[PDB]
């Protein structure tokens, strides 16, 4: 169902898994980048994340956050991150539920089109539909073709340990929030991942009993995989902060969160929204995919591309949102059908359900404080990290209690940046709480 | 870190002004500070989802804001008092709103094209209203 596919950064260009893109940013500008097709409708541009940043910022005040502007400098640099891309692609799809998670993205195609479409048409010639691909053949005049794709992923901004998950806006709406979904972007590195000590073990501990963890970059990927799986089927939770007014027992921090973030992670985090917000999340879904149903009963031609079949796309999307037909061909939204769909668009896939899945450490809540995060020695080495198993691999002894996560443990693993950030990540795993 | 329920932005300086008026809008934020954050200003009007109008980076050095206002609409900001202002010239019956000062509470790099976005910002006043009458 899901295949990894392998490649080297200096292989050449084929036009097919190997291409130079036009990211969606991008768009019309001619700024093209060499983009491996690690599956099906996902791609890795082993670049920096550049757009909407100062080529300033890249350089040189906050040990939790990690810059190096020379990260991604070299075509080796560039092949590293992808065959680490490649083994937590492979990582990810060794268990069921994220080979679900896979498929899932991989289904969940954008919409042809957005709010600016006409409801009998079909466009494809957006940004959130299609990127342009770049085709040099010698002997033949150069061109671009507009080609499908799901999710891009590109290695950091300026800040290496901060990942993110991004969406394209357009005269302040997003397709990604409103039903049709659209092409996902992430800015993502593999090696400087993050810390936490908010964990159930610590909870009434001794000061000198308790344990911090660094965080296994399958899960950061996967966990950041949840946001892409929402973008793509539309329901990105939009201008939503959700505002603590006391600190529950999973919570280290209490600051305001996006609702976005809160179903993503799971576990107790949604506990916190009132059942008035939660329904409105609901309805607000339903209401975009009643747009969308209707849409597919009215849709009669492709604007911009007269090979696209309207009812193979028409039969995509009903499977997509698990619309129902009748005897006339009218599509419709079957309650049952919808409330399972949403229930495992929203519910079904959690950073908190993945952890527990792949057992793999994680925080108690997306709810706690920032830590220093560490670099990684070499996700590359089996010795080190597995994909069957991440860092917590039993024959080294490093399953048991995941203490092949374990900073007092796990030590051949990680390098601490610097003596400061050792020192702050003490003073937190030190400190008394009245 | 505060409760979340702790921190305040109150915007003020809203009002009703005729076709070509001015108004400066003006934020103070208390219960923690914003002094390392990226701050921005939106617009909500009847029906409408909150749109983005202007963004400033911590140290006032890197600004955005919506091409619809470009050029009449000034975002500052003054740290040490805790403030962000917004700076309304040539003020258009389109411009009447509910106008939101927004703090993105992660101290992260500026973006411009993130600064647009209402996701980003976890922090919100209650809003003041602009009416501009012909
Ligand atoms: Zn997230």
């Amino acid at each position: 169902p899901v295949t990894i596919n392998n490649f080297n950064y200096n292989d050449p260009i084929d036009n097919n898994n190997i291409i130079m893109m036009e990211p969606p940013f991008a768009r019309g500008t001619g700024r093209y980048y060499k983009a491996f097709k690690i599956t099906d409708r996902i791609w890795i541009i082993p670049e920096r994340y550049t757009f909407g940043y100062k080529p300033e910022d890249f350089n040189k005040r906050d040990v939790c956050e990690y810059y190096d502007p020379d990260y991604l400098n070299t075509n080796d640099k560039k092949n590293i991150f992808l065959q680490t891309m490649i083994k937590l692609f492979n990582r990810i799809k060794s268990k069921p539920l994220g080979e679900k998670l896979l498929e899932m993205i991989i289904n969940g195609i954008p919409y042809l089109g957005d709010r600016r479409v006409p409801l009998e048409e079909f466009n494809t010639n957006i940004a959130s539909v299609t990127v342009n691909k770049l085709i040099s053949n010698p002997g033949e005049v150069e061109r671009k073709k507009g080609i499908f794709a799901n999710l891009i992923i590109f290695g950091p901004g300026p800040v290496l340990n901060e990942n993110e998950t991004i969406d394209i806006g357009i005269q302040n709406h997003f397709a990604s929030r409103e039903g049709f979904g659209g092409i996902m972007q992430m800015k993502f590195c593999p090696e400087y991942v993050s810390v936490f000590n908010n964990v159930q073990e610590n909870k009434g501990a001794s000061i000198f009993n308790r344990r911090g963890y660094f965080s296994d970059p399958a899960l950061i990927l996967m966990h950041e995989l949840i946001h892409v799986l929402h973008g793509l089927y539309g329901i990105k939770v939009d201008d939503l902060p959700i505002v603590p007014n006391e600190k529950k027992f999973f919570m280290q921090s209490t600051d305001a969160i996006q609702a976005e973030e809160l179903y993503t992670f799971g576990g107790q985090d949604p506990s916190i929204i009132t059942p008035s917000t939660d329904k409105s999340i609901y309805d607000k879904v339903l209401q975009n995919f009643r747009g969308i149903v209707d849409r597919l009963n009215k849709v009669l031609v492709c604007i911009s591309d007269p090979n696209i079949n309207i009812n193979i796309y028409k039969n995509k999307f009903k499977d997509k949102y698990k619309f129902v037909e009748d005897s006339e061909g009218k599509y419709s939204i079957d309650v049952e059908s919808f409330d399972k769909l949403y229930k495992s668009l929203m519910f079904g896939f959690t950073e908190t359900n993945i952890a527990e899945n792949y057992k793999i450490k994680t925080r108690a809540s997306y709810f706690s404080d920032s830590l220093p995060p560490v670099k990684i020695k070499n996700l590359l080495d089996n010795e080190i990290y597995t994909i069957e198993e991440g860092f917590n691999i039993s024959d080294k002894d490093m399953e048991k209690e995941y203490r092949g996560q374990n900073k007092a443990i796990n030590k051949q693993a990680y390098e601490e940046i610097s003596k400061e950030h050792l020192a702050v990540y003490k003073i937190q795993m030190c400190k008394s709480v009245k | 870190g505060p409760l979340g329920s702790q921190v305040q932005l109150v915007e003020s300086g809203g009002g009703l002004v005729q076709t070509g008026g001015s108004l400066r809008l003006s934020c103070a934020a208390s219960g923690r500070t914003f002094r390392r954050n990226t701050m921005g200003w939106f617009r909500q009007a009847p029906g409408k989802v909150r749109e983005f109008v202007a963004a400033i980076s911590w140290s006032g050095d890197r600004t955005y804001c919506a091409d619809s206002v470009k050029g009449r609409f000034t975002i500052s900001r003054d740290n040490a008092k805790n403030t962000v202002d917004l700076l309304m010239n040539s003020l258009k019956p389109e411009d009447t709103a509910i106008y939101y000062c927004a703090a993105d509470g992660t101290a992260s790099v500026f973006n411009s094209y993130a600064s647009a976005d209402r996701n980003k910002y976890n922090y919100w006043g209650q809003g003041t209203q602009v009416t501009v009458s012909s």
